[PDB]
């Protein structure tokens, strides 16, 4: 007997790390550590039938590693005062393009100690006088903290087993020939972003195309590659940390010294694999629901800048790259069609998790010159409904529920449990 | 079977709402079914569209239950079907946009004739029913004129249009 | 301009102005005889077939010299060598810098047959006169000529060639009473430190 | 393995337009961008232009008006004209394939990126001489012998054009001692050259010296005695 | 063998209802859907004893809605800043019976975003300058609440029972012939009022009166209907809901638009029903303790405004109601002796919920012209002790304590658990 | 089978206490009754090997006494708002020795009620304009509070014991002859103080030197006594309480009315006791490790107020102690060699609790005249490094972290498990 769908899920995790960085602190206080035994051993026969995409499990993970976030939320992270009016002008003397500017160097009236004195504070914002934040700001800050993913594994309790499938090619609604049952998982890696899969995990054999309905162009399509495309992201913005205590209840912070005029925040992603990549997956495509179209792939259709833009970070700072340089490619149905792209990025301290109910600050952005090597491992996808006389297909960037991320990686997962 | 009316230029909002009272996935698309907008957890996203550009929809009352669409600088071009994709259903509601042009001078002279033709979409049968500044009741089909006209008339103006047992109704100044 | 080095040694080659913005420095290689051929992209880049024994000046330091440096030097590295500069904060070169010949010094020492012939009374009969230098037999190819009419240098009618597998020529056209006028010429030539004279007369 | 190989006229005169074929083996010419390069005798390779399929163009400021450069991708070769050519022009020119890279830094040192071309095939080379003569026959003198037990003994061969001239000893029957040098090419447009041979001093054998001028059909035998 | 007295209560409840209503979003947070098995079947003989009013059950139902209402009291509702001082006044220009107002609609000085700025806004109390709160005020308002009473169960776990007395003529301390044990109550209703049960049970026989010491006058005596006397509230009072949201830690409300100038709050009684009833009712006491005597009925005899009035809700709004149209009848001793008895209420926003922790407002009541239709279920009574020469008998509305109400309801409940 | 180390106590605790007084809250929270049954039982033989300083049950006992400590924290103590600036002045109106004053009286300006009104307010600070506090201030103060501490039992739960070593002379790392095995322990009171243990226990047989490495001078040396020496400590310091109630969020005190001009704050210790007890200690350190020597006690080397005096509490106000009076003896090895000691201290309000995170402040010292009488149960000390040629051994004062004090109480606990 095999009954499915129960919250309840085992965490394991540590080496190394201990405390400071949040994701740290988290695994810390959620996770022990595993043992290298597991040995699932598939059983002969033992059924076909599977559906990923219905799956509690990640809508538990989801919920926990959110309210988590809130737990972190709790302590250092300032959801109040300052934010009222900006004293803010600009670097630039002289110009071209009318860039003003998404960094600003700001003056500021701070409440320090005792009552009612205040001082001349510098204040950076990234996006010339007032303008604050609407209606919510959490800061989070914190003496120590950081912020980088940390492998986080999910177990099955006691009188409880995960059959995993193991089947190179699943149609995800479908077919499955060798079932396992792992008592914990190898240990998932919290990354959050859209578009792309960072770090994460590769596909063993070839490229596989996921999709939850291929014909409905309102579900997602989450491409998994065999293979990285290479995504290097080095921001050279420079801020000095100066943490002014003034004051008993408050906590103040001072970014904005220094200088070296780094060119907003700047990324690359490396094409050959790109290139073979992409060629690959129209190949997929065309294996599968597209036989014989040209594939075109055209920018983010438009939303808030998480949706626009492809939003990840880079430990703890929210990053914005222009997509356009990933999605410019049309692909020929008759046959297949050093220089490096080079992405346009923007950093962001003013977030905006959950529902609402607050704003996130990651404020004295430390040292400066911070780059950050990931691998593409993955494209979330939507595509955009097209007609059969322009006899090609088009495909847009899509995305935004990270729950659709861990469908990505919990995919081989769901939590059973046995009786006699 | 949804009935709702719009005049041209003014904004319009159509409904959608769920069961649940949270705030689950939902998609807005025409009756070519193509996306205008929809939702990716907490994320507004929007599609490929004439809409695209005018289109949006209040992210608070998504995790109360229902999720709205409105649409700015209405045009008649817009009128359509549509629909919402919550819960496995296919909320449909038909869009049906009208408006109104004066082809006549907008100073009119003594005892002249007044011309108004309206905008309708392809494939429409429209009827309206008009009303003077004071007292005068005015009929017709697809293009309304009154061909006797006084001094008395000059001032604010009243007409209403009717389709499907819902009316809407327009105000112009003629002097 | 020339560099000369011995075999195993170290050469070093100038080419271009001094640097005023970031710079991508392309080097060419050309033996005697051939196409140009390259040696380096980007500054320090090398394409297939092109050893790290030949290394290019970074395109860094303001209001510096790019640098072709070659190591452990072989005979098969003489020839002319050419940078093409390109610098953020000039035009588009659309012509190479000087070249400069790599002499890689295997072989020393021998020294130049010369031979000195006056005007021949046929040419003298056509109104014309010319000396004839001749000058052979020597290594490596570097030799200068001059031309002395009594003890003056000669300030015109002096053609000498290029020397090649080495032999060198030079020419000194006169008209006959010039050639009657002086007590005599001489034809110098400069040699490895050296300058062995001839003298002829009337 | 990616071939050149240019062909020209060899020859032309002045005010006329010099017309240069760059033959492509190896790779398609539509994939490439092409440079022609000039390089005068004795002189530092002096570039033309590069030339692209895509219209990514461009022409030596210097040349601008005179030069065109084109592609014939049913041919696969690439081309060069030159107008209005002068004695300036001559050199040897080069059909090459041209690759692009770029200098990249961060966004603060955005106006000193920049994009770089090098020439990493070369073909041969096609010689191109621009002057105004017909034709010119050399004359020929003896330079006689007057002075180790041997003298030398030689023929001049005096203002000629074009090259080449050939000299032989008593019709080829002295190659020993015998040094041709090559040619000096004068201020005059023209060329001049000598051939030596050194022999015992003692009145046997007889000494002739045989020169042959090809392009205008001349051909001297010159007795040369003391 | 059956022991007793367990804190132990499970729970039961939901069909249509989810969240937003607070009373929803606390029957969904603490209750599981129910049964429709429950088979209880009374065994022949076993046992006549009993005793309802020391009965723990009730105490831990009570403390129980208590301790929700303070995890309802968490998130959105307010304890602080605003209350200061007010600047009202009032919209009598002409004027009898020196009215002055209960209600006012006022003018104030309020931080809506950045530092120390203010604009006017309108502000009402319900009870000219200052004036203000007095040493708390906790403002609940909320964007998705109410208040309804919903129906609760209480079940007995595993290894326990709940033995229910059905006997119809239970004297409270006493002699019950007919024991039955269930598993879970088929749910109770919160309803939180004084002097009468509003929605709440009926008897099933005839009128029921029960007293923990019917000679000790400091006891209350819950008297139980064996049918409804109607009462119908309309408050048609009006304001209209605008809630400012100017700053990000403030939220603001704005009552008191509009007009229409309804009379207080208003609501009725319907007396036929409590013709029958309060004769029956006299009857039953002359069939218990008071012989021969007339029955008279006086009115509240003083204190808080919870306890003079019937304090009940409408929906989250407290009224309070003149109850002297209740009580001012003198039934005769010697024999028995279409209009509507129309009682005046208020509608109050300032209560004072626990112990003096906190005072609860509901702010923005939103729309008006409410009427609550409701039951009268009941009867909380405390006796005026009296003399016998004055051969009469006078009785008061007393009662506060809700425990009453839910011995008033769980009157049949009492867990028990079985041992071999 | 017996396997140690298990983070499990059970407690113990309650007779005629039960909330107020915070000990008495605590208890009361966090304890049930005991039983007086426990019978220990000691088995034959069964082992000599035992170690109480690596017992990490003290660590637990710590650590739980400090996280409850913060949960005391939690309710009324206020961390804020008005340490600001304090307009003080002094009562001395003629002078000698430049006294200053450690307290002061002084005047303020105080939010009381509304928005932006005071009142003059007195206030006092232990240690003029200015000055406030450095980074933190959480005042304690509260209606119904105290500090008493309380008997509190440490037991083992199922399936687990307690060992206890009843030998009368243990080397603290070695041969132990009596093993026992206890339930629950008798009751330890939390009594926070350095150098002295103060209420306590004594030593059954004589006095009895502890170090866990006799040879490393870092490490501290718990000696316990078989006699208790006075310590009568008498405050006659007086201030009157007044809270005033001006606003809801605000509660405010006012101590420092009357007079009595009391010498600072009191204290006695009586030496009889200690001249038997110090030449005792100098008897067993002369048969313990200090063969031939004369031992000589020098004060505390410096360091924080609660590192140099005798840092103890006589009910919830931070008592300071000079304390050469207590070392200002030097003992010849040669032979040994009504008036009593008194020892002048200090009462302080503010106070540094766990790492940083808050100071703790008691605010309103209720009533005056308050002394204290005190069993010295105890020393803790660390030794001087001295040499050979001195021909002396040199002995100071130290402690600090309070573990050492449990060590010095758990000392015969040490919780085992049991396995077939």
């Amino acid at each position: 007997v095999w009954k499915d769908a129960e919250t309840t899920l085992f965490c394991a995790s540590d080496a190394k790390a201990y405390e400071t960085e949040k994701h740290n602190v988290w695994a810390t206080h959620a996770c022990v550590p595993t043992d290298p035994n597991p040995q699932e051993i598939h059983l002969e026969n033992v059924t076909e039938e599977f559906n990923m995409w219905k799956n509690n499990m990640v809508e538990q993970m989801h919920t926990d590693i959110i309210s988590l976030w809130d737990q972190s939320l709790k302590p250092c992270v300032k959801l109040t005062p300052l934010c009222v009016t900006l004293q803010c002008t600009n670097v630039t003397n002289n110009i071209t393009d009318d860039m003003r500017g998404e960094l600003k160097n700001c003056s500021f009236n701070m409440t320090t100690e005792l009552r009612d004195k205040k001082q001349k504070v510098y204040s950076l914002f990234y996006r010339y006088r007032l303008i604050n934040c609407n209606t919510s700001a959490i800061t989070q800050a914190c003496p120590k903290v950081s912020f980088e993913p940390i492998p986080i594994h999910y177990c099955a309790p006691a009188g409880f087993a995960i059959l995993k499938c193991k089947d190179k090619k699943f149609n995800g609604t479908g077919p499955c020939p060798s079932v396992s049952t792992v008592q914990c998982t190898h240990g998932i890696k919290p990354v959050v972003s859209t578009q792309l899969l960072l770090n994460g995990s590769l596909a063993e054999e070839e490229v596989m195309i996921r999709s939850e309905n291929i014909t409905n162009n309102a579900k997602n399509i989450l491409v998994q590659f065999n293979t990285p495309v290479q995504i290097n992201c080095t921001r050279p913005n420079n801020n000095t940390r100066k943490s002014i205590r003034i004051g008993p209840g408050q906590a103040f912070y001072a970014t904005g010294d220094i200088i070296g005029d780094i060119r907003q925040a700047h990324c690359n992603v490396s094409k050959a694999t790109w290139n073979e990549t992409l060629g690959k997956v129209v190949k997929q495509l065309r294996k599968h629901f597209g036989n014989n179209t040209i594939i075109r792939f055209a920018n983010s259709s438009g939303g808030d800048l998480e949706v626009t833009t492809h939003s990840f970070n880079c430990g703890g700072e929210f990053f914005y790259c222009n997509t356009s340089g990933l999605f410019n490619s049309t692909w020929i149905s008759n046959t297949s069609v050093n220089d490096s792209i080079t992405l346009p990025c923007r950093i962001k301290q003013i977030i905006n998790m959950w529902q609402r109910i607050g704003q996130a600050m990651y404020a004295p952005p430390i040292q400066g010159v911070i780059r950050c090597v990931s691998n593409i491992t993955g494209l979330i996808l939507t595509r955009d409904g097209g007609s059969t006389n322009s006899t090609t297909e088009t495909f847009r960037p899509g995305g935004g529920d990270m729950r659709d991320n861990w469908r990505s990686e919990l995919y081989k997962y769901k939590v059973v449990k046995i009786e006699p | 079977k949804k009935v709702v009316l719009g005049k041209k230029g003014d904004t319009v909002e159509l409904t959608c709402t769920a069961s649940q009272k949270k705030s689950i996935q939902f998609h807005w698309k025409n009756s070519n079914q193509i996306k205008i907008l929809g939702n990716q957890g907490s994320f507004l996203t929007k599609g490929p569209s004439k809409l695209n550009d005018r289109a949006d929809s209040r992210r608070s009352l998504w995790d109360q239950g229902n999720f709205p669409l409105i649409i700015k600088n209405l045009k008649i071009e817009d009128s359509d079907t549509y629909i919402c994709e919550v819960e496995d259903q296919k909320e449909e509601v038909q869009l049906l946009v009208f408006g109104l042009t004066a082809n006549s001078d907008t100073h009119l002279l003594q005892g002249q004739s007044l011309t108004l033709t309206l905008e309708s979409p392809p494939g429409s049968s429209p009827s309206v029913q008009c009303r003077s500044p004071r007292g005068k009741n005015i009929q017709g089909g697809k293009t309304l004129s009154v061909s006797q006209l006084e001094l008395q008339d000059s001032g604010t103006w009243t007409c209403t249009v009717l389709q499907n047992q819902k009316k809407v109704e327009f105000k112009i100044d003629i002097v | 301009t020339f560099v000369s080095v011995a075999p195993g040694q170290t050469a070093r080659i100038t080419c271009g102005e001094e640097s005023l913005g970031s710079r991508s420095v392309i080097w060419y290689q050309q033996r005697p005889g051939q196409a140009p051929s390259l040696i380096i992209y980007n500054n320090n880049d090398r394409p297939s077939g092109i050893p790290d024994r030949f290394s290019g000046s970074p395109g860094s330091t303001f209001g510096t010299t790019a640098t072709l440096t070659i190591t452990s030097v072989e005979a098969g590295d003489e020839a002319d060598y050419y940078c093409h500069i390109w610098d953020s904060r000039r035009p588009t070169n659309w012509v190479f810098g000087e070249g400069t010949t790599l002499i890689v010094l295997s072989q020393p020492k021998a020294a130049p047959s010369v031979t000195l012939f006056p005007p021949s009374s046929e040419e003298l009969q056509a109104n014309k006169a010319t000396l004839v230098c001749l000058i052979s037999d020597f290594y490596p190819g570097a030799v200068t000529v001059a031309w002395k009419a009594d003890s003056s240098p000669v300030k015109a009618g002096v053609e000498t060639t290029t020397p090649s597998k080495y032999a060198a020529s030079s020419y000194l056209s006169l008209t006959p009473e010039q050639w009657k006028s002086h007590k005599s010429y001489s034809c110098q030539v400069t040699h490895e430190g050296s300058t062995v004279e001839k003298t002829v007369a009337p | 393995q990616v071939h050149l190989q240019e062909s020209g006229p060899g020859l032309v005169k002045p005010s006329e337009t010099l017309s240069l074929t760059c033959n492509v083996s190896g790779t398609l010419v539509r994939d490439n961008y092409w440079s022609w390069i000039r390089q005068p005798l004795g002189k530092q390779p002096e570039w033309i232009g590069y030339v692209h399929d895509s219209g990514d163009t461009n022409y030596n400021p210097s040349l601008k008006s005179r030069v065109h450069l084109s592609l014939d991708k049913s041919k696969n070769l690439v081309s060069l004209r030159l107008t209005g050519v002068t004695a300036a022009d001559s050199a040897i020119y080069y059909c090459a394939t041209t690759k692009h890279g770029r200098r990249i830094y961060g966004v603060v040192a955005f106006k000193e990126w920049f994009t770089y071309f090098y020439m990493d095939v070369w073909g041969k080379g096609t010689s191109v001489t621009v002057s105004s003569a017909s034709t010119k026959g050399p004359s020929v003198f003896p330079l006689a012998p007057s002075s180790g037990g041997t003298a030398a003994l030689g023929c001049l061969v005096k203002d000629y054009f074009p090259e080449p001239v050939t000299v032989s000893w008593n019709s080829g029957a002295l190659t020993s001692g015998v040094h041709t040098f090559p040619a000096v090419l004068q201020s005059s447009g023209l060329y001049s050259l000598s051939s030596v041979v050194t022999v015992p001093s003692s009145g046997t054998q007889t000494y002739i010296c045989n020169v042959n001028h090809k392009p205008s059909n001349t051909k001297v035998d010159k007795r040369v005695e003391p």
